[PDB]
Order: C-alpha cells, then sequence, then structure tokens
C-alpha cells in the first residue's frame, strides 16, 4: 500500500493466513462479511512412481 | 386444473480457468499468467452467476 507522498506505509503477506489471502484476492485492505473463493486445494504426489 | 411449468435455476457450475488450461503445470501457468487478467475474470463470471 503506497500512500499519497508515494510511501509504503502497509503490506499484506499474501501467504500468511486464509484472511491475507482475502484481502490479495480482493486486493483491498478491508474485507467485507461475506464468503471469498481465493485458492484450490490440492494433495501433493508423494511418490515417483 | 393447469400445469405451467418454469425453470428457476441453473446447475451452479463453477470452473477454475487454471486447472482448466494449465492443470498442475507450472510452465503453462507462468505462460499463462502473461494474459493478465483474462483467467481471473472468467472465475469471476461464473461466480456471479
Ligand atoms: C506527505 O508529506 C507531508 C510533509 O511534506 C505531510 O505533511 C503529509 O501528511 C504527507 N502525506 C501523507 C499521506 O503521509
Amino acid at each position: 500500500k503506497y500512500n499519497e507522498n508515494g510511501t509504503i506505509t502497509d503490506a499484506v503477506d499474501c501467504a500468511l493466513d486464509p484472511l491475507s489471502e482475502t484481502k490479495c484476492t480482493l486486493k483491498s485492505f478491508t474485507v467485507e462479511k461475506g464468503i471469498y473463493q481465493t485458492s484450490n486445494f490440492r494433495v501433493q504426489p508423494t511418490e515417483s512412481i | 386444473v393447469t400445469t405451467e411449468i418454469l425453470p428457476v435455476s441453473m446447475t451452479k457450475t463453477s470452473v477454475d480457468c487454471t486447472m482448466y488450461i494449465c492443470g498442475d503445470s507450472t510452465e503453462c501457468s507462468n505462460l499463462l499468467l502473461q494474459y493478465g487478467s483474462f483467467c481471473t475474470q472468467l472465475n469471476r463470471a461464473l461466480t456471479g452467476i
């Protein structure tokens, strides 16, 4: 977040937790009440066959 | 007595544009990103419906 003087005054770490994911998804530092789709769960492979 | 049949809703389908185009592919995803928001807009349009 760049303020009026072009200084970064705040930031969101998009990989910190699910709320930060929602903030980054919506391109906002404020999230309104509701349900938002932010990602996609995938089971990863553990073996090479 | 007569019967009047009207549709109300569609199947609530949802398509993940990244998984559809570049399913589990890092190299494809990196190329898909060159199209900017095209993928995001498609996901948004279906969510809205
Ligand atoms: C920009 O800098 C001026 C001082 O030169 C300060 O008074 C003003 O509040 C600053 N603007 C912001 C958004 O911090």
